[PDB]
Formats: structure tokens, C-alpha cells, sequence
């Protein structure tokens, strides 16, 4: 992670698998209910895209939910775009670059890539933006799929 | 910022078949595995209404009738069957880029049969006359075809001058049109002159479907 | 039941400014951004900006960039757009609509949109006419009538027949601009065993300048 | 993957979970006992760099070792470096560019780059080529750390 | 025990090439990269290139593409570089090494090298004479004594003192080339109460010529 | 390529301090946090030997008294306690771009206590005589510095042409140098003189060292 409180600066360092097995054992007992959202947030402390996609990737038990969660993810990322037109386009590569959906979302950034936008004047919280996005989408998995029934 | 072509300006569906409009855009409005076109209809005098979202989402209350297909930079909306209600402004608007864009629209018109317009002239009221000012005003209402051709003849000459027009939106139900001409002159022009008609041409009849009278009574 | 309600229509001068307003109501006015597009009469749909409530980006048009400028007022859910060196071009159907806050993103609710005028001409009241015909008009069980509303200003009218009672077989004709003046007109079609014995007249609303009338479409 | 069998093209899979789930408990079960080196190439099925990565992060137990693996991969990558002099250099910004170390172990590589490479003419096995300096961190380890004594 | 054996020394006239060899050993050949040095005596080391020789990968040095091509044998484990249009530059020590397979990247093993001399000249046996004083030394119980190998071609020439068992106080001087031709000397110290009653030969050995002799530094 | 730089050419360390050389490279031998600058020892005779790899790590089999230092552009190979033994030449090689390159090298020499040459001159051998050719040969063992001067004097007159020298590397035990003057002539030349001297001017004594001999016997 870095992004914890971020009182560290290029600091950075692995998820420890005492966290990421954490989060396959949180969703082994629990499963998708609505507990599965918090434990998440937890076991995710500041950390990086990368850090995060691992999680999700740990624990993508069912292609079900994991489709719903991949959507939202998508829409999210889109939409993160909409607004940063990357106003005139970042002509002439060599740019740091303003970080694009899919960069948020780990698959067009490089592990180094993430690190430079949660290090740099104004950090570009990468990891806690997509963080709030994959949110979303566990959250509306939950909703649409949770509970049995009026038990 | 990033244009979308409208394919036609106006389309007559007749009842029951199939409307397609097309959007192109000049980029492809893609991304993460979606293609952001949305589909908006406008009945006059109200606001947008969303048909389809993602290009090929339909939006929630929107009748399944409507159906949206397309990627990248061709898209379409297809209404079918096209039911008389569906007289609207088509537009499609790209959520892609931050200068959201629209479409010019299209109009899709309900194609029903032709229709003989009810011409019906009337002269310028007393009140209109003391008013120093007289308009002699003229109904050619329930037609179709939208096209219509109407023509005065002041005691038989070809008056074209001071004469203005307005149409009425295809009525969402009996999908007919309905305008009026109205010539306008001076009371003193009026009483130059004696006999009036209003002329209409229009396919439901090759011959002028006319309307007149004569300020004598 | 989100409401975006915004003013029904303003009248200005060229030259000067005018905010326009949009009170949401509803949902948490800061959940979501708001957009503003403009539509002059017999046009497609303009993009003028968006804003987003919680954070005051916003998005302008190009085109807009200079003309447009948006803002917002949480503490009353309200967001505005002040439209500068207003010209007679501004003139148009001014829509502020709401980009729902969810993962599927789209226009989802839209206000009704206030109608701006930017003319010169000044608030005349409608001079209103009625038309009933010589003799002629016999066909098919049914007589035209109509009422001729001439040389008002601004828009709109609302006209009515018989106290709004009398609905089908009206064709309010939509009102043109002879200079400077609006004239405009509404036909109404009477089973002929009617009118020359039953009520037909219309009621001719003027709000702007505070004119009613009621032309009673009578035998000549 | 897409390096199992070559036998995808421009097909890729995120590693099903129960394949990295497995990884898990084996490390759990077994830690870096010498068993750990089969089973991770048999869950390591020409995966990406990234998947890779992922395993590795996955079962990061202690700093220790994880340290010896680090340095390895390190080293193996700037070797890789060093009998790749780029040939009179990647000149102008556009080409795919010849993988480097860094990028092989996926540090500086995205996603999709490590796709093109692994279906390109002549396929650059990024992911395989990475997998072999892991062995060789994992082995070194095995090798100075394993066993108690002469029981 | 990884040997990187490769032949003592070699004479070629210029215009010519010659294929220098590297027989390895001990270490399974396939496993390291095996590079090339020369260094002519009095200057560092020139990188020549590396190889190998499970791929037959090169790299060579720009400024060595053109005069040097790296092969191997995998079959014999050796590695040969063949030096073309050899001329007088070329003239230097040859060395391989091996390049280590592990992490620890390094020259880790070199062979003894090669001596080359591109020449002109023809080999000649040295024309050994001995060095004795007139009657001076005779200073701190020390005398002075020393074969002058004069006039031979090419090195290198094993000089020794009474069959080697005579080592301590010698000092045998480098090769110097006059026009196309060497000369050296071997200076001995013998303790005073010696030499004029003791063994003190050279034994002169130039493999090249297959020449051998023997000076009994005598008392002139 | 990438260029090497190494300081000295040479460098006198006296026993038990310590000898420091540098290398500089025109770019940095750095990549994945490791300075890919390796350290080699060459006694004169056999080939290379690595003293120091990645630096600053000490190889197998290599005293701890070698140390190495240095990252990106700027590294310096450190000898401490300074031991006899250790005349060589040292060069530093980056192992970092494909064409590796070396240093110039540094010629470390142990710093010993001034000694002064024992000349010793020899006339020409009765067979090199025969021979038709005649060369008097003359040592300068065991000195310290490695600068001699040394000069010929045919019957007094200074002779400098016709004469060739070498000198012999640091003895890797004593560290001193030893050095031989060879005067080279014809019989009929060597004839034509009578007295001979071999003279050196060197730190140790201000005055010429000098030997000699006549003919005559
Ligand atoms: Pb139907
Ligand atoms: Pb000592």
C-alpha cells in the first residue's frame, strides 16, 4: 500500500499476505453479504490499483457476481474519462500523463505508473478512486443479490 | 469536439413497419466495451426523453417498440412497429467526450394515407377594419401530405405580398398536418378590391381546392 | 419525484444579462451534475456545460466558453447559468437536466426549460379578432370557426375554447413574428346545428401583459 | 495465461482464482519446503508477468525470503539488460520496443504490453522468460533456507 | 576445476587469419557465456565480443565487428575466434573467459591466453653468449654474472639457471625487438666465494627454433 | 561504447596504508538498484582477476583487505593494509552495456624505502666478438624509485646511440625494479676505443653512479 494516511511519500510496499489471505478467508465464511463490503475497505488500506486488483482477483469465486462487478468497473472507468477530456489531448509522449480509466483501474498503468500519480504535486489518489469505484460495484451486487427471502 | 451525423432530415413510417434513423459520428464513442450513443425523442413543446442509453440499452418506461444497435461510429434507432404516437424529433447524443455532442435530429412522421385539406376562408372581421388594418385569415386544416400550396387571388389577381403561414406539428393521433395563410392588407386595400379566395394545391387533388368570398353580402 | 423546476419564461433587453435558475428538488442535489443545453426553435439540442454541485467543476462548450458561465447553490439546490452580452441570438429554450450519479451514465431527468427572449420590442397586449364566415361553410355536418389573436409581445398566449371545455377540433396555430409583434390564430370546428345556437368563444390569456379576453365567435 | 501450450493467440485469461487460491494453501501448507518451486510452475501455467506478480504478492509471507527473491529477480532482469544493449537505442517514441527486464518482471510493463509480446512475430515469452528468474529466486532460497539439520 | 584451455602462443606473416581456440572444461559448456579479450603487453583489455553455446547469441564490439568472428563447438565444448586479414596490430595476448551462469553476473573464470605475433620475420635460434667481469666486482661478498641471449625470433625463450636450481638473484629481463629481431639477458649474483670454482651455466631454451645451449659462465 | 576513466596511471602506496584508485564511467552503471562495476587485480604474466563485482561486493577468495565503492558514474576500488604482493595493475570493467568495456588501468606499486642500483658493467664475450658484432652489457639491480638515468661513456665521450633498455616490473617481494643498459656496436668499433663506463644518476646518490672498464687486460 501507500496511500494509508498518507504520511508516507514514495513509500510503498506489497499487500502482506496476512491481509490478502484475510480477504479470501472474509468472503470463504461470508460470501457477498453486505459485510463483504466493509472487511473489504479494511484490508485495503491506501493501497495500490495493482494491490486492489489482486484482491478481486483472489476471491473472483463466481463469473456471476464478478460480471456485475466488471461492468460497474467499466462504466465507472468510461465515465472517469467523460470529464477529463484530457483537454486538447497530452500531446507528445514522454508526459506522466493525466491517469485514464483503465489506467485507475490498473490494466493501461504500470505497477511504477501508480506509484508516481500517489506520489507527486497534487497526488492523484489512483488507487483510492478506483477503490471507491470497485466499491460500487460490490455494493450494487449485494443489493441485486444478497439475502434468501422474508425469513 | 466530436460531430454526429444524423442520418435523415425527416422519415414518413407508415403504421405498423419499421423506422431507422442512423447517428455517425466522426469518432468512435467506445470505450471499456462500450459504445456511449444515446437515443433521445422530443415531442414538440416538451423536453428531451431518453430511449436509449449504451447505445443499445433501452431506458426504463421506454417501450420495448424502440431498439438501438450500432459501435464505434454507426449507430442506429429503430422504432418498430411504429405506432402513431411516435410522431417526435429523433436526436442521438454521444457521453463520450467531455463536449457532450447532439445529433440534428431527425423527424420521423407517421405515414398515413393522404388526407384533402379543409380549406375554409374567413374576412376581416368589423373590428379589425375600424382598426384601420384588415386580414383576411384561411384554414387549410387535417391534410397530408406536410406539403401544401396555398395561393390568394384578390378579385382574381395573384396576390403573393402580405401574406404570412404557419404549420402545425403532425397530430400525435389522427397523424394529420393543419396551417393557416393570412393575408394582410389595409381596410382601405380591402375596400379596393371585392371578391377574395384562398387556393390550395396539394396531391390529394390535382385541381386548386379553393375557398373564397366576396366582400358583398 | 426529483424535480428540476425552472422559470417558464424571461423577457430581456440586448445587451444586458440574465441567471437563469434550476431548483432541484427531489434527490441530494449534490449527488449529481448538472447540465445546461440550449434549443432555438427549429433546432437540435445544444451543449452549453455541466457543474457539479459537491465540487463546482464544471465542463463548458467551446462555443459557450465566453457567453455561459455556470453555478450552483447547494444550500437551496440550485444551480444556475448567467448568460452574458445577451443578443437576440440567446434567444432559445434554455433545458438544465440532470446526469444521473449511478454506474449506468445519462441524461435522466430534464427540467422543462425557460424560454428566453431577447428583443427590443416592448409588452403589448393581443388584439383579438373574432372570424365567422358569409354563408358558404355548410359541408359535412360541420361549420370552422376561430379566433385571430393580433400584435402581442412577448410569447406566450394561451388560448382556450370555451373556458378550455371545448378541446377537440382545435388548431392553435403557432405564432409568428411580424415585426416586432407576434400574430397567431386558433380554428375551431362546430357540429353546424351548434354555434349559431350554442356558446363558442374564446378565451384569450395574455400574461405578460396581463391581458384577458373573451371573443364570443358570433353570427355576422 | 496464454503461454500454456502457444497454442492461443492473442487469447488471455485472468488466473482463475482457484488456481491462485491454491497457490496459497500450498505455501501455507508446505511453505518454501522444496515442493514449493513444482507446484508454483504448475499453477503458473504461461501465465502474464502480472499473474505472476500476483502469486508471488499473493504468498509474500515474511521480508525475508521475499527479500532473496527480490534481489534475484533484480539481478536476473539487468542481466537480461545487460546482453540486450537496446542496439544503438529505441529511437523514437511509437514502437513497441524490445521487452526489458523491468518490464519482463512487469515493473514497466502494462498488461496489454505483456500481451503483445507473448502474440507478436517471434513471440517474446515475457511471462515464461520472467517465470524462469522467480525458479531461480525460489530455488536460491530453498537451497540457503529449508530444511532444520541432520534429523 | 573449469579449465578454459587455449594454445600457448602462435606465429602467422600478416595478410593472414587464424582461428585461436578455447577448450573448455569442468563446467557443462552450454551454461555460460564465454567472451574475448585482448590486451597487447603494455595497454589494458579490449573487449573482443562474447558467445553463447546453447544459442550461438553474439555480442562483438563495434570496433572488433569486421576483424574478429566468435564461433563455438558445443560437440568439443570450445570456442574459437577467427581473426581476419591479420596484420602487425594484431599482435596481442588473446584471453577467453567464461561469463557466469548464476545471478551474481561477472568474469568469473579466464584462460591463460594466447600470444599472437603476426610477423614478417623468420624464426632464428639466439645467439647465447656469456658475461663475466674483469676484476672489479668484487664488492659485499656478491659477484655479478649473466647470458646475453642475443638475436632471435620469435619469443618466447625459457631462460634458467643451473637447470633451475639456481633461482635466487637472477633477473631476466623482457624481449626487446631489434629490426625484426630479440634480445634479452638473465643476470645471476653469486656469493663472492663461488662462481670461480662453482657450476653457474645457463640454460637457454627457445621451443620456437628447437634450439637449446648451455654457457658455463667461465672465469675469463 | 561507454567509456571508462581510471585516475592514476600509477600510484605509489607505501606497506600497510591505503591505496585508492578511481573509475568513471560516461554513464551510469546502474539498473534495478545495482552498480554494475566490477573490479580486476593483473599480476604481469597471467590474466585478470575479479577483486570486486557490483561495486562494492567482495569476490570469492579475495582478502578483505580490497573494498569497493561507488555508484552510477563515480567508483573507486580501496586497498587497506597495503601488502607487498599487491604490485599490479588494476582496471575496473562495466558490466552493464552489451559492449563491455575496461580502464585504462592503474599501476599500483608498493612505496618501499629508496635503494640505490648495483651496477654492474660487462664488456663484450669473446665470441660475440668472432661474431663481428660487439655489445657491453650493463645491470642496474634492485633500485627503487623506478626512475634511472642511465648513460654510456666510450673513452669519456658520452654515448648515446646504439644502446636499448629494459627494465624489469616490480619485484613482487623485495618491490624493487632492475633495469639493463646494452650498448651495441661492431667489433672494429669496440676496437676503436678503449674505455668504457655504464653510468646512472639516481635519487639514492647525487653523484654518477658509475662502472667501468678498459680494454686492456
Ligand atoms: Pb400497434
Ligand atoms: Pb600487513
Amino acid at each position: 500500500p501507500i496511500v494509508q494516511n498518507l504520511q508516507g511519500q514514495m513509500v510503498h510496499q506489497a499487500i502482506s499476505p496476512r491481509t490478502l489471505n484475510a480477504w479470501v478467508k472474509v468472503v470463504e465464511e461470508k460470501a457477498f453479504s453486505p459485510e463483504v463490503i466493509p472487511m473489504f475497505s479494511a484490508l485495503s488500506e491506501g493501497a495500490t490499483p495493482q494491490d486492489l486488483n489482486t484482491m478481486l482477483n483472489t476471491v473472483g469465486g463466481h463469473q456471476a457476481a464478478m460480471q456485475m462487478l466488471k461492468e460497474t468497473i467499466n462504466e465507472e472507468a468510461a465515465e472517469w474519462d467523460r470529464l477529463h477530456p484530457v483537454h486538447a489531448g497530452p500531446i507528445a509522449p514522454g508526459q506522466m500523463r493525466e491517469p485514464r480509466g483503465s489506467d485507475i483501474a490498473g490494466t493501461t498503468s504500470t505497477l511504477q505508473e501508480q506509484i508516481g500519480w500517489m506520489t507527486h504535486n497534487p497526488p492523484i489518489p489512483v488507487g483510492e478512486i478506483y477503490k471507491r469505484w470497485i466499491i460500487l460495484g460490490l455494493n450494487k451486487i449485494v443489493r441485486m443479490y444478497s439475502p434468501t427471502s422474508i425469513l | 469536439d466530436i460531430v454526429l451525423t444524423q442520418s435523415p432530415a425527416s422519415l414518413a413510417v407508415s403504421l405498423g413497419q419499421r423506422a431507422t434513423i442512423s447517428c455517425r459520428a466522426s469518432e468512435s464513442v467506445d470505450n471499456y466495451g462500450i459504445s456511449f450513443m444515446n437515443w433521445f425523442q422530443q415531442k414538440p413543446g416538451q423536453p428531451p426523453k431518453l430511449l436509449i442509453y449504451a447505445a443499445s440499452n433501452l431506458g426504463s418506461g421506454v417501450p420495448a417498440r424502440f431498439s438501438g444497435s450500432g459501435s464505434g461510429t454507426d449507430f442506429s434507432l429503430n422504432i418498430h412497429p411504429m405506432e402513431e404516437e411516435d410522431t417526435a424529433m429523433y436526436f442521438c447524443q454521444q457521453s463520450k467526450e467531455v463536449p457532450l455532442t447532439f445529433g440534428a435530429g431527425t423527424k420521423v412522421e407517421l405515414k398515413r394515407a393522404d388526407a384533402a385539406p379543409t380549406v375554409s376562408i374567413f374576412p376581416p372581421s368589423s373590428e379589425q377594419l375600424t382598426s384601420g388594418g384588415a386580414s383576411v385569415v384561411c384554414f387549410l386544416n387535417n391534410f397530408y401530405p406536410k406539403d401544401i400550396n396555398v395561393k390568394w387571388k384578390i378579385d382574381g389577381s395573384e396576390r403573393q405580398n402580405g401574406v404570412l403561414n404557419s404549420w402545425t406539428d403532425q397530430d400525435s393521433k389522427d397523424s394529420t398536418y393543419s396551417m393557416s395563410s393570412t393575408l394582410t392588407l389595409t381596410k382601405d386595400e380591402y375596400e379596393r378590391h371585392n371578391s377574395y379566395t384562398c387556393e390550395a394545391t396539394h396531391k390529394t387533388s390535382t385541381s386548386p381546392i379553393v375557398k373564397s368570398f366576396n366582400r358583398n353580402e | 419525484q426529483v424535480q428540476l423546476q425552472q422559470p417558464g419564461s424571461v423577457l430581456v433587453r440586448p445587451g444586458a444579462s440574465v441567471k437563469l435558475s434550476c431548483k432541484a428538488s427531489g434527490y441530494t442535489f449534490t449527488s449529481s451534475w448538472i447540465h445546461w443545453a440550449k434549443q432555438r426553435p427549429g433546432q437540435g439540442l445544444e451543449w452549453i456545460g455541466e457543474i457539479h454541485p459537491n465540487s463546482g467543476n464544471t465542463n463548458y462548450n467551446e462555443k459557450f466558453k465566453g457567453k455561459a458561465t455556470l453555478t450552483v447553490d447547494t444550500s437551496s439546490s440550485t444551480a444556475y447559468v448567467d448568460l452574458s452580452s445577451l443578443t437576440s441570438e440567446d434567444s432559445a429554450v434554455y433545458y438544465c437536466a440532470r446526469w444521473r450519479y449511478g454506474s449506468p451514465y445519462y441524461f435522466d431527468y430534464w427540467g422543462q426549460g425557460t424560454t428566453l427572449t431577447v428583443s427590443s420590442a416592448k409588452t403589448t397586449p393581443p388584439s383579438v379578432y373574432p372570424l365567422a364566415p358569409g354563408s358558404a361553410a355548410q359541408t359535412n355536418s360541420m361549420v370552422t370557426l376561430g379566433c385571430l389573436v393580433k400584435g402581442y409581445f412577448p410569447e406566450p398566449v394561451t388560448v382556450t375554447w370555451n373556458s378550455g371545455s371545448l378541446s377537440s377540433g382545435v388548431h392553435t396555430f403557432p405564432a409568428v413574428l411580424q415585426s416586432d409583434l407576434y400574430t397567431l390564430s386558433s380554428s375551431v370546428t362546430v357540429p353546424s346545428s351548434t354555434w349559431p345556437s350554442e356558446t363558442v368563444t374564446c378565451n384569450v390569456a395574455h400574461p405578460a401583459s396581463s391581458t384577458k379576453v373573451d371573443k364570443k365567435i358570433v353570427p355576422k
